[PDB]
């Protein structure tokens, strides 16, 4: 993005800055990351979600549907697979052999 | 007469990030609101008592939370000393107060925080006074509270930064009844709640309950007054014999307060019987552990904080020059008696008591069941540990983790000896006074080999013992072959394994496949009917491998039994005690332990080595290789790790 003839800080000068688990603790680092969400929701604060098609392969797409109805969901961040492998899981119940992918993506 | 002091909303806003409650809530309450739910509750309270009002400043929206201003008891208030300096400002305010109440206020140390009946609250029957430290009140604090108001103060640690306050979490209610939320609280202070009050008289809220301040409630005779109720909740206070009235009080917990933040006792009930004693126990401590840099302080805190205790950093002195090491004292405080023999003991690794009078000598005690030691005997670790004797250090032989130092008296000795071991009439260590020590697959594996190489063979030619733990992965992997070589060359001077390797090594050996399962019983068959692995090599059965190198060059091996052998080999020990003995007899000496593949092995072999020696662990996992730069883990295959070392010994060893 750099223009021509920008004035662009160089050296040190001058700068400052303000600035697999078990499913037991697993549950308890949850309840801390729901509850910090519920906090940022309740205000106007925006969560951002970045989703890839694990996220269906794991039975996933319920609950981060359920996420995106409830409001928890301001932005999504991801690929061709994921939104491919979502409606497939839609239209005929499955996910991944490859045919049934590229039907849905002519579709 | 029940009489309350409260604080109305005149100044209320929301400017903080004091806790985890206000990130994200600055200026986002509608005064209004507020306003309406105060007066509600008000009017509520005064239902059931006297509730007297102090007028708000400007500039201090959080004066509201009357909870906060102090403790007080017949007369005489604490007065608080905030955390945080943005409610340090209305402290002056609320001792105004309490000195125009005829209040004998009394002022804790600028440097010693307590945020009154927040974290402060008396069992309702007045017996005892529950104290919680952790994030905003001290440890350090709560003696001076039993000191100036002639009562017993029981310490709590809060460990969820969700409830910082011990009211957002306990709540004494009358009839001798605790209403509290355990998952707030570490495991020493579930205890202590649990040792004295009765399990018939606990209220435990469920998780959802906690998150809406259900805790934060006042009590007065029988009736509760709080934010809002479970219909589980409620029904289970019904049980008792209290009666719920819910207000709601949402604009506040914008700020992470509910009802009992808004409010503040100042009748409280008085028992002559009690008078004044508190369990906390304080301790210096000095360490002259060189680690200035390198963070030796960091761990030692980190431990006493972790262990429920609490510290100040007293003295730091830094020296002249990179000759002269840094060394601190500090004041450890621990809210059980023993609590502090476990922070000791944790700390006792690095450094000692202060020279001038806290250096006692070590305590013993008689050995009256046999093989059990007496309890609080204080349990040894790798490192090497000194024991003071008749005013005198006497060094413990035999260092090993996971035992009791046994002392002898008359010829004044100290050696670490099992809990079995113990013989009656001996005289084991006990407390903690008088004791001291003294100091993803890799990818590049082969600056690591080179390392160990070249120890190995520093550690060869001066005469060393180097031992071996095998498993049958070194066999799997192709390793037979360089672990052979090892012993040939005396890189290898015992060997520790089991059943398992030594079958798979003859298989590979005799038949040249290892690891369908029949040949296994077929060599083991063998090589019994030669009646041990040393004849079955003698009589020419067994030509190669590892074993058949360990009888040639006459390295002693001990085979420790598994409940998986699918036939002894006449050599392995199936008497575990026996095989335990071995195998400290064959570490004895030892200057390198390569251990090789065997994950169960290689944590019991550690646990009888000590620290000075250097533990070479190896192997994918990678998790096994957490082993604790006394000792190096390996992130590989254990045949090419074997391999690799053959060739660069060779080349430090083959200038021919």
């Amino acid at each position: 993005d750099l223009q021509v003839g920008d004035r662009v800080m160089v050296g040190v000068e001058g700068i400052r800055t303000i600035k697999v688990s078990s499913e037991r603790r697993v549950e308890l680092l949850v309840e801390q990351i729901a509850w910090e969400m519920r906090q940022i929701r309740d205000q106007g604060g925006k969560i951002v979600v970045t989703a890839g098609p694990v996220v269906i392969h794991t039975g996933g797409a319920q609950h981060l549907s359920h996420l995106v109805r409830e409001g928890y969901v301001h932005a999504l961040l991801g690929g061709n697979a994921i939104a491919v492998h979502d409606i497939e899981q839609a239209t005929m119940g499955t996910s991944l052999g490859h045919r049934h992918h590229l039907k849905i993506i002519n579709s | 007469d029940i009489r309350i002091l409260m604080c109305p909303p005149d100044h209320y806003d929301v400017d903080y990030v004091i806790n985890p409650w206000m990130e994200g809530n600055i200026h986002k309450s509608s005064q209004e609101r507020a306003v309406e739910q105060w007066k509600k509750l008000h009017q509520t309270i005064k239902e059931c008592a006297i509730v007297d009002l102090v007028k708000p400043a400007k500039g201090w929206p959080d004066m509201v939370f009357t909870a906060n201003a102090g403790l007080v008891l017949g007369e005489n208030v604490v007065l608080s000393r905030f955390y945080h300096k943005e409610r340090q400002g209305e402290e002056p305010y609320f001792k105004a107060w309490f000195e125009e109440n005829g209040f004998t206020v009394y002022e804790l140390p600028q440097d010693l925080p307590f945020e009154g009946a927040g974290d402060a609250l008396f069992d309702r029957e007045g017996r005892w006074l529950w104290a919680g430290y952790g994030f905003r009140s001290e440890l350090d604090s709560h003696p001076y509270i039993a000191k100036w108001l002639d009562t017993e103060v029981v310490s709590l640690r809060l460990i969820d930064e969700r409830f910082y306050h011990l009211d957002t979490c306990f709540c004494p209610l009358s009839g001798g009844y605790l209403l509290y939320y355990p998952p707030a609280f570490d495991a020493y202070s579930n205890r202590v709640i649990e040792m004295r009050i009765p399990p018939e008289k606990r209220i435990i809220v469920e998780e959802l309950d906690a998150v809406n301040f259900a805790c934060n409630a006042v009590n007065v005779n029988d009736i509760i007054i709080m934010n809002l109720v479970s219909r589980t909740l409620k029904e289970k206070l019904a049980e008792a014999g209290f009666k719920v009235r819910e207000t709601p009080l949402t604009e506040f917990l914008k700020a992470g307060g509910a009802a009992k933040c808004l409010t503040l006792r100042v009748t409280e009930p008085i028992l002559p019987d009690v008078h004044a004693t508190v369990s906390i126990e304080s301790r210096v401590i000095r360490m002259e552990g060189h680690l200035l840099d390198a963070g030796i302080l960091n761990q030692a805190l980190d431990l006493v904080v972790e262990n429920s205790g609490s510290f100040r950093v007293l003295n730091f002195n830094l020296g002249v020059e990179r000759n002269s090491t840094s060394s601190a004292e500090v004041r450890v405080s621990a809210p059980s008696h023993q609590i502090m023999e476990e922070i000791m003991t944790e700390l006792i690794d690095l450094g000692a008591v202060p020279p001038p009078q806290e250096l006692c000598d070590i305590n013993t005690e008689t050995v009256t069941q046999g093989g059990v030691a007496p309890d609080d005997f204080y349990v040894s670790t790798i490192y090497p540990t000194e024991v003071r004797v008749n005013c005198e250090w006497v060094q413990v032989t035999g260092q090993r983790m996971d035992a009791a130092i046994v002392v002898t008296s008359n010829p004044p000795s100290a050696r670490c000896v099992l809990l079995r071991d113990l013989q009656v009439g001996d005289r084991v260590m006990v407390g903690v006074e008088g004791i001291r020590t003294i100091k993803s697959s890799e990818r590049r594996v082969e600056l690591l080999v080179e390392q160990i190489a070249w120890e190995m063979r520093q550690i060869r030619d001066q005469g060393g013992k180097i031992v071996v733990t095998a498993g049958p992965v070194v066999i799997h992997t192709g390793g037979a072959q360089h672990l052979s070589h090892l012993v040939r060359e005396g890189y290898v001077h015992a060997l520790l394994g089991g059943n398992a390797i030594a079958v798979h090594d003859i298989e590979q050996a005799t038949m040249g496949t290892s690891l369908g399962h029949r040949h296994h019983l077929k060599i083991i068959n063998s090589v019994r009917r030669y009646g041990g692995i040393r004849q079955a090599v003698e009589a020419g059965f067994i030509s190669k491998g590892v074993m058949y190198e360990c009888v040639k060059n006459n390295i002693p091996y001990c085979l420790a039994g598994s409940i998986r052998d699918d036939g002894p080999l006449p050599d392995t020990e199936m008497n575990l005690v026996r095989a335990q003995s071995r195998y400290s007899e064959l570490i004895q000496g030892a200057d390198m332990i390569l251990m090789l593949s065997s994950m169960l092995h290689s944590i019991g072999v550690g646990n009888m080595t000590p620290s000075g020696v250097k533990m070479v662990c190896v192997d994918i996992n990678p998790a096994v290789v957490t082993k604790l730069v006394e000792s190096v883990g390996v992130v590989t295959d254990v045949g090419l790790f074997l391999s690799l070392l053959v060739r660069q010994l060779q080349q430090l060893t083959r200038p021919y």
